[PDB]
RNA sequence: AGUCCCUCCCGCUCGGGAGGGAGGCACUCUGGGGGGACUGCCGGCGAUAAGCCGGAGGAAGGGGCGGGCGACGGUAGGUCAGUAUGCCCCGAAACCCCCGGGCUACACGCGCGCUACAAUGGGCGGGACAAUGGGUGCCGACCCCGAAAGGGGGAGGUAAUCCCCUAAACCCGCCCUCAGUUCGGAUCGCGGGCUGCAACUCGCCCGCGUGAAGCUGGAAUCCCUAGUACCCGCGCGUCAUCAUCGCGC
């Protein structure tokens, strides 16, 4: 109901059509799989040591070159 | 109509606009921690400095960020509740003098209301509308689809700032309410998670679109 | 305290507020049926205009002495709005400037250099600076910063 | 009992010879001299539309000719004023001499 | 003199005032006392309009 | 008898301001500076005083002349020319470290300028275009 | 005292208007023309058209008779130098109209530019033609 | 700016201001010469090269920022209606002058713009701060007359000296309170002026009166990355008079 925050560790690639989204690696800060390490996709300029606040924990994106 | 005493004020410390002090606010939310700046400064005014370097918006007074953004006309190329706004020469746009007296009598105003510091609801107020999850567009067959990514805090804190700025320029358009009045009432209402704020429903809308599209 | 030390609005109302006492400055005749300039639209709506504009033209004559009357037409200039043609700046009409100057002569407040303009008698130098001191004392009751000036 | 020069040229070096010159005499005689006081520069812009027709997009010309000048004062001695009066300037430097 | 303004003493004459291919009969009334001649003598004729060519709109080029 | 003297500039304005010892009272173009209006211009002049403190605004006597520019532009370049006045009068280096920390440009001062206008609607900007149509 | 309708030469006046707003109501009068008749008249500007008395009535329906006569200046009126009898005037209402309409039928009887452009409904001061000024319906090629 | 002398104001003068004369080149400015930034220093990536990414110090940091200069050619692109020029035509008219008209017409389609559809305002009184340029067929301060537009004299200026030249957006106080209105100002009537040999076709300005459409704009589509875009006025060109334009500030 309120997330669960993430901390931004690599930096891995742009993407998308228009080159507007960013995959990075997380590591989990709470929750059930804290401490584990999930990598994802981010809309908007984002650096190393940033917080994002996943909804949910199970999803993964797919990775790209 | 205004008093002497305050046509003429002469502050002796370093607080915001010489009227409040922002030692007592906190910031709840862990992400928006380090964007939100805080530090003591006597006048928001900065004169857009910080624009060319990347990432430089991120140590910018907060109040400033606030004038700046509502330092506009509002609707130029899309609807805001389902009106074009174009102001054009009555517009605001380079004025900085009179967005800066609306944002200090629109803190007056919530400073009476609710009897706490303003800051302190205007942080409140960006917690409850910054949206976590969002959705990019992809093309197939001749149809748009929407899948769902994350957002970044920067972002997340441009977002909120618009969407207040924009409810609050929505309200006072060919009505008999003041630009200050309907600002004071967006943020009150946004900071109570009221739906009647457009921030927060706006918020709603998205995080729900981008939900159902996982 | 001299005229330097107060805001200029408050004073110009103070000295137009004093000068209804001076026989010698009275409205003419054609006062109630003009305008203040070809840029303006609607006639002054306060009753008692003719001393506000004395008041300003002998604080003005006060700080830019010598000067004369072009110089003060365009100071009372301003921004005209022309139907469907952009706005312009223009001048002021000359009647009003002169008869005023004429007036405050004829009170021995200003007088005549020769080929310069118009200067500040010391009577009337005294006269504005009394007042300035006047609302400065009223002032600077609310405003404690004053005192050190 | 002092003489005033003004100097023109749309040369900055033959404007300097000329100055130079003229200190040199004034030091080589017991005499006061103001030194050589630069005015500010004339600048005569004209802006010009390029092509002879009117068809293709409008590019312009910014031709431009500056004027320097000079000014110097000196005191009016027969001595040292017959042997400025014999020096022989430039075609494109202008020379006026007054006394005040 | 298409610009010569008329005066009480030209009442009762006509005058023929050139518009450009001929002269055309003025009938001088007293109401036309401060007016120029030229006011009586049109220079160009009234337009009745066809019908539009071809370019006359975006579809007809 | 000490006199300083020092100057600020900031596009197209000039302040000269001088300073000695007296007791508190700040002039700019003869006005006291309590009755600057609008009110977001006297906060610009009036932060290198209060930065300072009390003790060193109420023993120092301040006159700036300044010319040229608009009215914001005014307000700063007596700012920066108080705030020199005020690093070289008393000459300790923990003040000078306080401003470079709240405003650097207190300081260094600011060069930016217009830019030169270009034809292609030169009356609007160096940048700015007509529209363009197609049909 | 005070009544929600005031009636002045003919027209009924809003009571709960100014006195200077309130007289715009009559065709001729003007803002600043109500201003000067108020002022001549003695009267504040300012006061609510629902104060006024008989007396005042008929005193600024006897000024709007003849202004002239009441000290306004002849460069004020909206018919000065009159065609007829070479006085200055100032008419309102149906006076006014009747005057405009015997004015354009004057420049109809002699055959004039103006009357004739006056008859075919075009401009007359000398607009340009070709671009605005399209008042009908859209015609196929 | 500091120093000296004289005169005038204020809380009556301990203190605080404003002019004028001496005097000075400090500060600003003007314009000649010179210094300063080089991936030079530090840490990584790459190859140990070429280079790239990130920091210190610094007024300035990685073509420092903005401009000028557009290769061999093509486009049978535009211009013989700027001037130069071959051929063909007219050569007592298709050459040279003068008078009056037209290029300014008006069921309609389109481009670029200005003014608005109001409170992020309209009106009235008062208070602040520029730069670029130009002036002898000219710029004109200062005095007088007039309600305004304007009129009669006229110092100084061939100009860092005199003049155009006390900008607007902005701020303070009062009226109007969401209405086709104290929003908008198209159209038309009467009257007064300037330039010019001449103002009707066909000029520009002022006073009073009158008061149209317009209540935010479908499908579509344009400009812009920092003192930039938006908003606000000003200067020059054209020019006897006339700027919703061009080039600049
Ligand atoms: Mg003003
Ligand atoms: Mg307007
Ligand atoms: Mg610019
Ligand atoms: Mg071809
Ligand atoms: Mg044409
Ligand atoms: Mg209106
Ligand atoms: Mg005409
Ligand atoms: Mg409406």
């Amino acid at each position: 109901d309120e997330g669960y925050p993430a901390e931004v560790i690599e930096i891995i690639g742009r993407t998308g059509t228009t080159g507007d989204v960013t995959q990075v690696k997380v590591r989990i800060l709470e929750g059930r799989d804290k401490g584990r390490v999930i990598r994802r996709n981010v809309r908007g300029p984002v650096r190393v040591g940033d917080i994002l606040i996943l909804r949910e924990t199970e999803r993964e994106a797919r990775e790209i070159k | 109509a205004k008093p002497l005493s305050e046509r003429f004020f002469i502050p002796h410390e370093i607080k915001v606009m010489g009227r409040w002090s922002t030692e007592d606010v906190e910031v709840r939310d862990p992400s928006l921690k380090p964007y939100i700046n805080l530090e003591p400064r006597l006048l928001p005014h900065t004169h857009g400095r910080h624009a060319k370097k990347h990432f430089g918006k991120a140590n910018v007074h907060i109040v400033e960020r606030l004038i700046n953004k509502i330092m506009r006309s509002g609707g130029s190329h899309y609807k805001v509740a389902g009106h074009f706004m174009r102001r054009e020469h009555r517009s605001l746009n380079s004025k900085k003098v009179k967005a800066y007296e609306v944002v200090k009598e629109a803190f007056k105003i919530i400073e009476k209301r609710t009897g706490k510091n303003p800051i302190q609801v205007l942080v409140w107020a960006i917690e409850n509308a910054a949206p976590r999850e969002d959705t990019t567009s992809v093309m197939f067959g001749g149809i748009r689809y929407h899948v769902a990514v994350d957002i970044s805090p920067m972002r997340r804190l441009d977002v909120a700032l618009r969407n207040i700025a924009l409810g609050a320029s929505a309200k006072c358009y060919r009505t008999k309410m003041s630009f200050a009045e309907a600002l004071a009432e967006e943020i009150i209402l946004a900071a109570n998670k009221d739906p009647k704020s457009y921030a927060y429903s706006k918020k709603l809308e998205i995080e729900r679109i981008a939900e159902s599209s996982r | 305290a001299t005229v330097y030390d107060v805001p200029g609005d408050l004073l110009v109302e103070r000295v137009a507020q004093r000068l209804k006492e001076i026989p010698e400055i009275k409205p003419p005749e054609w006062a109630p049926f003009v305008k203040t300039g070809r840029h303006k639209e609607r006639l002054p709506e306060q009753e008692d205009w003719w001393y506000y504009r004395v008041a300003s033209i002998l604080r003005r004559v006060y700080l830019d002495g010598p000067v004369g009357i072009e110089r003060l037409r365009t100071y009372y200039g301003g921004r005209k709005n022309r139907g469907h043609a952009p706005e312009r700046f223009y001048k002021a009409g000359g009647s009003i400037i002169r008869k005023a100057l004429q007036q405050l002569e004829a009170a021995g407040f200003v007088e005549k250099v020769p080929g310069k303009g118009r200067v500040i008698t010391p009577k009337g130098r005294s006269f504005l600076d009394k007042i300035a001191t006047e609302l400065k004392k009223e002032l600077e009751e609310i405003i404690p910063e004053l005192k050190k000036y | 009992q002092k003489a005033r020069i003004k100097l023109a040229s749309t040369n900055v070096r033959s404007l300097e010879e000329v100055a130079n010159q003229i200190k040199q005499i004034a030091e080589r005689t017991g005499v006061r001299m103001s030194g050589p006081i630069p005015l500010p520069t004339k600048r005569i812009r004209i802006v010009t539309r390029k092509s002879p027709d009117g068809e293709g997009s409008a590019t312009f010309d910014r031709w431009e000719l500056r004027i320097h000048k000079r000014l110097i004062d000196i005191e009016a001695d027969e001595r040292a004023m017959r042997q400025i009066m014999r020096i022989r300037v430039p075609e494109d430097v202008t020379i006026e001499i007054e006394l005040i | 003199c298409r610009d010569m303004i008329v005066l009480p003493e030209m009442v009762g004459l006509t005058i023929y005032v050139h518009n450009g291919k001929e002269f055309v009969p003025v009938e001088i009334k007293p109401e036309m006392i401060g007016h120029y001649l030229g006011e009586f003598a049109p220079t160009r004729k009234r337009v009745q309009h066809g019908a539009p060519g071809i370019g006359a709109t975006r579809s007809s080029m | 008898m000490r006199i300083i003297q020092t100057t600020g500039k900031r596009k197209t304005a000039i302040a000269r301001a001088v300073i000695r010892e007296g007791k508190g009272r700040v002039r700019i173009n003869g006005k006291p500076v309590e009755l600057v209006e609008p009110e977001i211009a006297r906060f610009t002049i009036l932060e290198p005083l209060i930065l300072a403190g009390e003790e060193i605004w109420n023993s120092v006597d301040i006159d700036v002349k300044v010319q040229g520019g608009g009215f914001m532009g005014q307000a700063e370049a007596a700012r920066i020319a108080i705030a020199r006045a005020l690093v070289e009068w008393t000459g300790d280096m923990n003040l000078k470290e306080k401003f470079i920390k709240y405003d650097r440009t207190m300081l260094v001062g600011d060069p930016r300028r217009t830019e030169p206008h270009k034809p292609n609607r030169s009356t609007k900007g160096p940048r700015a275009k007509r529209q363009k149509s197609y049909r | 005292d005070f009544r929600h309708i005031v009636r002045v030469a003919g027209v009924d006046l809003d009571g709960n208007k100014q006195l200077r707003w309130a007289l715009t109501a009559i065709k001729g009068v003007g803002i600043n023309f109500a201003t000067m008749v108020c002022r001549v008249a003695g009267l504040d500007p300012f006061m609510k058209a629902g104060y006024l008395t008989d007396e005042q009535v008929k005193k600024i329906e006897e000024i709007l008779q003849d202004p002239v006569a009441h000290g306004i200046p002849r460069w004020a009126v909206n018919r000065p130098k009159d065609y007829e009898t070479g006085r200055d005037l100032h008419l309102i209402t149906a006076k006014l109209d009747m005057a405009i309409r015997e004015d354009i039928m004057r420049l109809r009887r002699i055959r004039a530019y103006r009357g004739i452009r006056h008859e075919l409904g075009l401009p007359v001061r000398g607009q340009r033609t070709r671009s605005n000024f399209r008042r009908g319906q859209t015609v196929g090629v």
